[PDB]
């Protein structure tokens, strides 16, 4: 396939070819022109707080060593033995001032750097030069209020200016609520979909919520309960979608502080999320103040989802066109009490960790979705993500990105499929630039 | 008989418990523990859930099902949260997941799913405080069918405690299964271990 | 490779490289030159007899919903959403008056139509052509006697001409005897063979009998067990074989009516097949009554299989070359006694079903031979079909069709295969008649 | 216990045998059907297919397992024939499939399968009306292995009836299986579950 | 019961077996074998391997696992060596093993395997002789899990030879499997069975 | 990928693009020219001695009938009928004068001739030229002191040529010795890892031993023990390495001759070993009777391995480019009494077999090393041969072959993967030999 001249999203992220979520030769060239070009999702301040705390985690489909160094800051190295190739680090996390590899011993520090190599002085003599051999470096890690991103690509723009508007949107939760942490471990679990299913459900799907959760909500005991069997639709400006020049975008969904939460923390937090906002209507405003009490379900590009309030943390961690490694994490505020920290990273596990009863309702939605990308007649069939086109604005003045003020659209998954486009039939991020100079016309075509 | 300082991989909880089960063994005790738990199997694999929650669990029950971080044997620096909780349930969060289960719009159970658990290596004693509380422990493997090509299987060891309720009948106060496999790939963990 | 050029099959037939049932991008190509141009068995009226009735059925890979309209008729449909591409159907049989999408809730008539859309007026307001988002429907579904086939390609001759001269072996049976009903559920198993493996057995496979069915035939109390480890030939004129333009073909032993049946059923079936005979003498002529009660080993090209009067009924459904899901039905005449119905859907399934002990003799046949043809020094080889090559004969005056006058032989893969390879080289159906103009003269060559 | 207008997922058959199980309970009968069920599968594990039919199989058997059609849990108005016989043999027909495993000519036969037989979650009760009828549940995990890389898993939950035959011995007069798997993925169903 | 004349599939070793648990049944012997049992795959599966030696394991032991070449059924020429010995161990060679698996230097035990073993189908008698000799025969089905998606599971029969040893206890003294699949299919065999 | 022109392997065999660990595409042209071209192990006299013994084995990853015949030669067929291509032997050895396939019943004699068809003159008449059907032949089988090797490529230098400078090292043990004896039957295992992986650690890697099994040598009770964790480097000229023209290599331990065998077993053999040595020292000279009783780590390119001594003898089955076969026996010498022998047999296993706890210690760094191969951000890395390089020496007085005079380095590694190259770059054996006219110089540069 001709990926410079294959139209596999049409003008303004209408449709997708419904083969992006099954072709293999097409997963094969996402991770060239998504994975090792974009900004992955790799661990949080919190989970690497002391110098030698490491993590593994993966980008794309390679594994990455995460490392806090003495000096504070953080270097991820790919988990690959530079002699013969063999994998180093076996663990998920841990605490270590270098790594020793297992079929020859050659001796790693956390800074990447070879070290020692066993018998050096009489194998090698003077002739082997370490400090060429370091472990493989991730070009560039960057942090937002504590999480922290990995590209392998030194080319791309700084993680801050790829969020592009959609930081405004997370900002008063990712830093005016005092910061966030990260709870751990995350829970692992394997689903037969695309990547991009769980992604493009996140960043912008509040259509299904009513039908696709129905017995959640009936059941689970939730603030967002009144949608169960689509037996209601959202009030007026319920919320709103967005999304950004670089992929990412979110759903705003007012006020819903307590999200998916059961009835035995609704109380807790609607006071608590309450209480803050009140604060902050003098820092940020009430505009700000309120979307930091609001739920957002938001996708930064390309596979790191998130539920905020509910404090769902995704990462679907790409295995082949119908196989995804899904993590999730708890995200807490810091100035939460510990017993709440507790009660809610449960909680977040209980609803979409790997028997959360949430996250099974979109189970078989996204696996056979992805699944019919695959088959011979839907190859070449078009997913549709129309709903309120011709209603988007930009450069609105309270709201920024491009911008569909109503809860229910999707606003939020053409946004991601036109930079997705845009990367796949780019060579470099000059190419992805040049053709995404006009982004934020095309999205609002027809307004 | 076990030293841990000896016994290089064995953790202080697995010595702990294999003590309480090599001494004081009543036979008929092991017999009510297997009647008891291949009922519970069961009212389980024929999806009597309400069955299960009024017969077989108690309402102080705490249901946990954990997800251990993978570490290294050596680590003896890092401390954070070493364990995630897959389950962490009371009653009223059981009954939540029993309702959820029930609800006709629950569309994943549409054509219906089929269970069959095998529960083997029971072993049960009594409490030495709570003379009410009898520790049982036994293995499952819990197979899934669902449409026709989807089949995963379960594996794992549990570690309840059981005490007799209203009207005598000796129902589970607590569960705890520390999941042997990290990554799942059977889709999810919505079954009941 | 350049299936334009490419000889897969010999000049009539006589070889065909054993590649074809190992390798996978020639069965992706068979998705289209194959699956897609093709008639493919779907259902039977018997099994969707009242509006509203269903099933669902593989038609290559892709799976299709099966609905008896309001007015009678039968139509087709993918099962994939036309929103976001879903599977809308999760069963195999119901009764409905449509279907509603769990991901979205978009509701289907059994028509195919989009008939309602959640919240329409509130989100897409008039923006929805719902007239144009109808499920994919396939373009041609028609009856042989009751059999329903479905074909993607609106090209296709008409199933009766597509069945050419075998439509005239099957119609005594199909016909004549008062109509077929076909007993479900079927059966259904995955075996680690290529489709054209039991496709081939079953078209015009007489040699094997009596030595991979040694056991089953001594064990089994039935009519052909004289033909155990081969210890005995068939007689004189014990049968014939025959094949078709569009590939179709089967193997004719006479007056085998209780086929493949124990001795529990030996008796009662033939007298039940001889006295039906008796009637269709004045009828039909005594010729063709006597085919009525003759067992038929026939494939209907590509992937639907049958033994008549032994009741047999298979769809090998495509995966990947190494890959079948086998369905396995039974056939019954409607005027049987209901017990005997019910006696003869056991004794099919007994002997060819998920446990049919005959079955399990052929599938290490079907499973070696087709995953022989990945090995390296296997794929250039050639699988032999000349046997009886050479005394064909065209335009019989009572036995129409390219016709071998003898029980045993190859005839029937040799027209299977001379199809194949037109299919294959050919980019649509007039190429395919192109291709097959001299088809009767190519496989009666040297007679 | 069970009232299936509450618990919504349970059939009234399977409601119907929970009811037998939990009343009535005699210890040794279960540990007569462990032994029978345990001594019949160790028969089968090493092809001894003579002497299961001699010693472990009634003259009066039904020997049944059904594949169901996948249909809508809320499906009220389709009523065509719900399943398919995979097994349905009586003891003439059973003997047919010995003498077809036992046949020389059975090339499929050689090399020797191997056979391990897993036997769990036993159950016994006796009837109410057929004082010398024996209703025994149990799971099995069968696996089949062949030909140095194929293996095969089956998983099952059997319901059967035992009555004491010629010399008093124990019998099987039904087996009942409704195989949890719509598609199988084992090449074939041509084991005795 | 068996000729082998007759039952054509079955082996003279395996008719011999068949006909030691067949007669004299000694309910509370069945019982004991359990409790051996369940306790040994208790301290296996918490990888207490020193426990397990002094313990389970006793010092005249033979703990053998075979793998035999498969060969024709009707095959009566070739004569050479039909099986190898995936285990053939002494006790200081299961020693060995455990040392094996307890050094820090084991690279491929950190992070640590989790082990959950399912032990069914016991039986036991006494030996007609060594009336100190008990023959236990069982089935296990062993998961090993590690490093997030490595999940290895074994299937077999064993049969087994226990002995009262020092202070009493009864300790194997020869384990048999015939390890059902030829070629293996998990990484390596490195688990006691 | 263009073959003719890709540098997998660098000058020298320096260094080898990790993708040649994990391509499938590169897996599938290794078919071709590597396991189609060169020296494949089959068997052992010892195992098919008598006129009518077979076995069955991986010529890479096709399967061959290898037979005794009546003459005493050995040949070798491909395991798949001439009719429809069902495999024809399903066991793994045995005594037979022919061979019946199972689907239509034809017989073919241990030397590969069709003798049988069933019902040939009533069905075939006289038109079967059965003298054209005879199985598919093993072109070449040669003995090297009764190991057999078989090769498709009829152009391919006789086996001792093939052996070039490592049939000197191996002469000793399998010649002078009196003979081995191969004792079967194998162990068989699948192991996640490249077939290269195995290949590339038994054909030249000391340097792992110390490190990867540290904890067999420490709880073993072995010879080579005071290697554990590194804790001590071998002496002197503790021994060497060596590597030849066509890709075998081994290295060379001196008076290693219990190698990994257990203490039960050490003085034993250091005894029997020492004993035939002094009776040696007179017939072929000292240096050779001592390499004789030396431990030799060798890959007979390209998939057979084996420790003489130790008695361990390897064959590498490919499977796919993550996915090897590991068939593990025993060789003993001929006139060990026949106590020893069953003892050294049941330590190969013990050690090295599929419950070898050696074998464990290796089993991650073959698997990850080969798995990181796929690994998009590795495909392209270098992993690393370079250990002694500009030491080695060609046409030494004593000891021939391409040397280096060290027990640890990576020699044999270089011309492995010099021949390697040399084969993937050519399309014939005229064409391997234009690439390697300069063979050692480029091995030996620098020096
Ligand atoms: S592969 Fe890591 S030290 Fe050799
Ligand atoms: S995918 Fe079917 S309604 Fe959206
Ligand atoms: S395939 Fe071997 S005789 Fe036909
Ligand atoms: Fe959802
Ligand atoms: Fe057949
Ligand atoms: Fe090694």
């Amino acid at each position: 396939m001709n990926y410079n001249n294959k139209i596999l999203v049409s003008e303004s992220g209408l449709s997708q070819k419904h083969l992006i979520h099954g072709d293999e030769e097409l997963f094969q060239h996402e991770l060239k022109t998504i994975f090792a070009r974009n900004w992955l999702f790799l661990t949080h301040d919190s989970l690497i707080p002391a110098p030698g705390d490491y993590v593994t985690a993966k980008m794309g489909i390679d594994e990455v060593i995460v490392s806090r160094q003495n000096d504070g800051s953080i270097r991820a190295f790919l988990n690959v033995c530079r002699h013969r190739g063999k994998t180093l680090v076996s663990v998920e996390a841990g605490n270590a001032k270098g790594f020793v590899c297992s079929y020859h011993g050659w001796g790693f520090g956390s800074n990447g750097e070879l070290q020692s190599v066993p018998f050096e002085k009489d194998l090698y003599g003077e002739s082997l030069n370490k400090k060429c051999l370091g472990l493989k470096e991730v070009a560039r890690v960057e942090s937002f209020h504590g999480f922290i991103y990995g590209c392998f690509d030194q080319e791309a723009p700084p993680l801050m200016d790829y969020l592009g508007d959609a930081a405004w949107y997370l900002e008063p939760m990712f830093k005016h609520s005092g910061g966030l942490e990260l709870v751990g471990p995350p829970g692992k679990v394997v689903i037969k979909a695309n990547w991009k299913a769980p992604a493009e459900n996140f960043v912008g799907d509040a259509y299904h919520v009513g039908w696709t959760h129905a017995s959640s909500l009936r059941s689970g005991e939730s603030i967002f309960s009144s949608l169960a069997g689509n037996a209601a639709l959202p009030p007026e400006g319920a919320g709103l979608q967005m999304t950004s020049k670089y992929g990412s975008g979110m759903g705003v969904l007012w006020d819903g502080y307590s999200g998916v939460h059961s009835a035995d923390l609704v109380p807790e937090l609607m006071a608590f999320g309450g209480a803050k906002q009140e604060r902050l209507n003098k820092e940020i405003g009430d505009v700000r103040a309120r979307i930091y009490r609001s739920h957002l379900n938001c996708t930064v590009f390309p596979n790191n989802s998130m539920l905020t309030c509910s404090g769902v943390f995704k990462v679907w961690n790409p295995i082949d066109a119908n196989t995804t490694e899904v993590w999730t994490y708890a995200i807490v505020e810091k100035d939460m009490p510990e017993d709440l920290k507790r009660r809610l990273a449960d909680s977040v596990q209980r609803t979409f960790g790997p028997a959360g009863f949430w996250e099974s309702d979109d189970n078989d939605n996204m696996e056979t979705a992805s699944q019919n990308g695959k088959k011979y007649q839907s190859r070449d069939s078009d997913l549709l993500s129309n709903l309120g086109f011709g209603e988007d604005v930009y450069g609105d003045a309270v709201y920024p990105g491009v911008v569909g003020k109503s809860a229910i659209g999707e606003t939020s998954y053409r946004g991601f499929y036109r930079a997705y486009q845009a990367h796949v039939s780019s060579s470099n991020w000059a190419e992805f630039e040049h053709a995404s100079s006009t982004w934020h016309t095309e999205l609002t075509k027809t307004t | 008989m076990i030293n841990i300082q000896e016994d290089k991989l064995v953790s202080a909880h697995d010595a702990e418990e294999i003590l309480r089960f090599f001494n004081c063994h009543d036979s008929a005790l092991q017999q009510e523990a297997t009647t008891l738990l291949t009922q519970e199997a069961h009212l389980l694999d024929i999806q009597a859930y309400r069955a299960w929650l009024e017969h077989c669990v108690g309402s102080e029950v705490q249901y946990q099902v954990i997800s251990r971080e993978l570490r290294a044997a050596s680590e003896r620096r890092y401390k954070l949260n070493e364990a995630m909780n897959v389950y962490n349930e009371n009653f009223q969060q059981l009954k939540v997941r029993v309702e959820h289960q029930l609800d006709p719009q629950n569309w994943g159970n549409s054509p219906k799913l089929r269970f069959t658990r095998f529960i083997t290596n029971v072993q049960a004693a009594m409490d030495v405080n709570d003379k009410e509380l009898l520790h049982i422990r036994s293995n499952v493997i819990l197979h899934r069918a669902r449409r026709g090509n989807q089949v995963d299987v379960f594996y794992a060891a549990r570690e309840d405690k059981w005490k007799r309720g209203e009207g005598g009948v000796r129902k589970l106060v607590q569960r705890f299964v520390d999941y042997p496999e990290r990554i799942l790939q059977t889709h999810n963990l919505m079954v009941f271990l």
